[PDB]
């Protein structure tokens, strides 16, 4: 009975990311990569499931549940992960971003 | 009366840093602090060091 | 009605004018809380507008305070020593800007 350390969320795009995802279209799909590799159809359920497994493996992150109605060809999961996501709020956010002198912040909570 | 250092809302920096700002003249921030530093304050200040064996 | 208040004569604090202009406002501090619906356009307020409005009074401190209070209300207090309290409560962010705007003058 353990309980793991929770994750952050916080999320930036490796720079790998166009082979990674490649090389996980061809191990995960059991096919010869046809020439475009980044439109091919995700439709099935078995390679949708082993596809997003694996990329919620090596990528460390999970797509949220809405967001599976729009995944249809490969491009989507491309456009899905270059878009970074952070977990710190308006406040964390402002705190960091170079505050003028004559303002000054403190937290209540 | 109570000093305003003393009520819930204060940073003395902020303050000395405005406080120029607002007349639009330029202190050094270190001839300005020097500036509103006085005898008393340092001897009660002494006081309390002296009677809380304070160094 | 007019005899019933005090009164006063037409007058600037310290000749201000006459050799320069001194903005009058000091300090202006703000009390929200993250948690409650009432300062929803207090905290609007303070993500875009008070950046920006630190930036152009150069010479008013701004004090900002997330706390657990349900009434958001910004205290100004005058270079004269006079206080003046308001309620920024249940406002809009175009209202609280107004409202700091015309504090600040």
């Amino acid at each position: 009975l353990v309980c793991p350390p929770i994750q952050s969320r916080t999320y930036i795009p490796p720079e790998d990311l166009q082979s990674r995802l490649e090389s996980h279209v061809k191990e995960v799909f059991g096919s010869s990569v046809p020439s475009n590799w980044q439109d091919i159809s995700l439709e099935d359920v078995h390679l949708k499931f082993s596809f997003l497994a694996r990329l919620a493996n090596d990528l460390r992150h999970a797509v949220p549940n809405s967001r599976l109605h729009q995944m249809c060809r490969v491009r989507d999961v491309l456009d899905f992960y270059n878009v970074p996501v952070q977990d710190r709020s308006k406040f964390d956010e402002l705190i960091a971003s170079n505050l003028p002198h004559n303002l000054k912040i403190t937290w209540g909570y | 009366p109570v000093r305003r250092s003393e009520k819930p809302n204060w940073d003395y920096h902020a303050e000395i840093q405005a406080f120029g700002h607002r007349l639009q003249e330029t202190f050094s921030l270190d001839l300005l602090k020097t500036a509103f530093v006085n005898s008393c304050y340092i001897k009660s200040e002494e006081a309390k060091r002296q009677k809380l064996g304070i160094d | 009605t007019a005899r019933g208040t005090a009164s006063r004569f037409l007058t600037s604090v310290l000749h201000n004018g006459l050799g320069r202009y001194v903005q009058q406002l000091q300090r202006l501090s703000f009390s929200l809380s993250r948690d409650a619906p009432s300062s929803r356009g207090a905290r609007e307020f303070v993500e875009r507008e008070v950046t920006d409005f630190a930036r152009r009074n150069p010479g008013v401190v701004i004090y900002v305070n997330p706390r657990p209070c349900c009434v958001p209300r910004v205290v100004a207090e005058y270079l004269n020593g006079a206080v003046r309290e308001e309620s920024i409560h249940c406002k809009s962010v175009e209202e609280i800007a107004a409202l700091v705007q015309k504090l600040a003058d």
